[PDB]
């Protein structure tokens, strides 16, 4: 196998301490006949570099309503993220332009949807464009990383989410790429981000090139996966395609992980176009690799799987995704299992710790005995929301962080029903005795009530 | 922060959505994304009651720009 002679793919260390898509790439696979379109700023479908692999039937403009998903020309280059983006994923190769995508071979579309008004309706438009055609959406925005902000996807998009996963792809279910974002200056949980928190959305996270967690990075329990992205200035950063036809080597944060997961999915999917959205969940869970990734939480789950607040089950593995993909057998029929625990409100004052053993719906229909996500649904309210943190442990002691303090967030609104997830006790068993933490972490006399608290298990018997 | 579109679940389908815009007075800009029975309208809690109280219109919400970062 002959690999690219772009003249930035050297650049790309995080190519070929790599994601290894060299081994994807030998074994046949580099994207063919897999669409991925970018849910952003707009692309640059004239790009020397992209407009190879432009498909507009994966693009639209859904800010000027209009096909044609241009990007708005400004004096400082406000509209260069979509493209950005774009590039990590199917970038060209073998051209003599700049460096090469993931999956060199797959189309490339993208949406215009930020630089606009974005309204529940907009975001839900794009989510659901041609599902049928686009298999893969790749998306790094969210709620604002202040630190204070608790946001999610409204009832449109929250549709849009699940008609997506059920009918998309020819009922396979439409992929759903996610950044988990960029607030780690302001000690910001991704929990509280609906987007990445989803279940259906497979969430990223960034390590540094010398596999430490960045300074942008959020911890949070929904994160699944890890690919390299930004560190600091003695760090390289991503190499990619930029506005006005140019080359970068300087693209950062958690947006540029994100593209790189989708096209490694990208590869998977190549690889198995019979993958479901909850089998390529699953796949990630399995082949990524915690090895030579520094955190200082680095726990051992139920089924002895290594698993990290900041690096989900560690770094996208191409090769090991690919591999697996060949001969993976599709999982079994999604099953929810909803248990009210709460019978009473409890009041949390400095330290709040509730227990209940469950059965996982025995008996029903919904008996889960292998879990995926699990949801700890919670209403509560509290005098300063950021002073919180709480923890859920399963049955088989794993125990998870729902939500970490956030000095910033002084708000007096508490939650309400809001679902904490967690991806730390896949392929657990849920039967057993699950603890709810809720403690005070600062010194102040904090009051609150926890309302309500409905553990939602996801999984197949 | 609010703008002038209103998303509606109509489950009698497009010919239902249709007649909606009619009589109400609205603009049927058609259909949501892939939500087979969702719709937006051009014409305000009032203008956003008199869709929900539609005995056709199971729910309907005005739509409001949020702030949505880039990472
Ligand atoms: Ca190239
Ligand atoms: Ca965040
Ligand atoms: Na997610």
């Amino acid at each position: 196998y002959q690999e690219p002679t772009d003249p930035k793919f050297p650049q790309q260390w995080y190519l070929s301490r790599d994601l290894n898509v060299k081994a994807a790439w030998a074994q046949g696979y580099t994207g063919h006949g897999i669409v991925v379109s970018i849910l952003d700023d707009g692309i640059e479908k004239n790009h020397p570099d992209l407009a190879g692999n432009y498909d507009p039937g994966a693009s639209f403009d859904v800010n000027d309503q209009d096909p044609d998903p241009q990007p708005r020309y400004t004096q400082m280059n406000d509209n260069r993220h979509g493209t950005r983006c774009a590039g990590e994923v199917a970038a060209v190769a073998n051209n003599g332009v700049c460096g090469v995508g993931v999956a060199y071979n797959a189309r490339i579309g993208g949406v215009r949807m930020l630089d606009g008004e974005v309204t529940d309706a907009v975001e839900a438009r794009s989510l659901g464009l041609n599902p049928n055609h686009i298999h893969i959406y790749s998306a790094s925005w969210g709620p604002e990383d202040d630190g204070k902000t608790v946001d999610g996807p409204a009832r449109l998009a929250e549709e849009a989410f699940f008609r997506g996963v059920s009918q998309g792809r020819g009922g396979l279910g439409s992929i759903f790429v996610w950044a988990s974002g960029n607030g780690g200056r302001e000690h910001d949980s991704c929990n509280c981000d609906g987007y990445t928190n989803s279940i259906y959305t497979l969430s990223i996270s960034s390590a540094t090139q010398f596999g430490n967690v960045p300074w942008y990075s959020e911890a949070c329990s929904s994160t699944l996966a890890t690919t390299y992205s930004s560190g600091n200035q003695n760090e390289k950063q991503i190499v990619t395609t930029d506005l006005r036809q140019k080359c970068t080597e300087s693209h950062t944060g958690t947006s540029a992980s994100a593209p790189l997961a989708a096209g490694i999915i990208a590869l998977t999917l190549e690889a198995n176009k019979n993958l479901t959205w909850r089998d390529m969940q699953h796949l990630v869970v399995q082949t990524s690799k915690p090895a030579h990734l520094n955190a200082n939480d680095w726990a051992t789950n139920g089924v002895g799987r290594k698993v990290s607040h900041s690096y989900g089950y560690g770094l996208l593995d191409a090769g090991a995704m690919v591999a697996l993909a060949q001969n993976w057998t599709t999982v079994a029929p999604q099953r929810k299992c909803i248990i009210d625990i709460l019978t009473e409100p409890k009041d949390i004052g400095k330290r709040l710790e509730v227990r209940k053993t469950v059965t996982a719906c025995l008996g029903e229909p919904n008996h889960i005995t292998r879990l995926e996500h699990a949801q700890a649904r919670l209403t509560l309210s509290y005098n300063r929301r950021g002073d919180l943190a709480i923890h859920l442990v399963s049955p088989m002691g794993t125990r998870s962080t729902l939500l970490a303090a956030r000095p910033h967030d002084y708000s007096a609104d508490g939650f309400n029903d809001w679902a904490f997830m967690t991806t730390h006790s896949w392929d657990e068993d849920p039967s057993g005795e699950w603890v709810l933490e809720i403690e005070n972490t600062s010194e102040a006399n904090n009051y609150g009530t926890l309302t309500k608290f409905t553990l939602v298990l996801y999984g197949t018997a | 922060q609010f703008v002038n579109e209103w998303a509606a679940e109509i489950p009698g389908g497009p010919e239902a959505a249709s007649a909606i815009a009619e009589e109400l007075g609205y603009d049927l800009l058609g259909q949501i994304g892939s939500l087979e029975n969702h719709y937006l309208f051009k014409h305000a809690f009032h203008i956003t009651k008199r869709l929900s109280d539609d005995d056709r219109v199971i729910w309907a919400e005005q739509q409001y720009e949020k702030e949505r970062s880039k990472r």
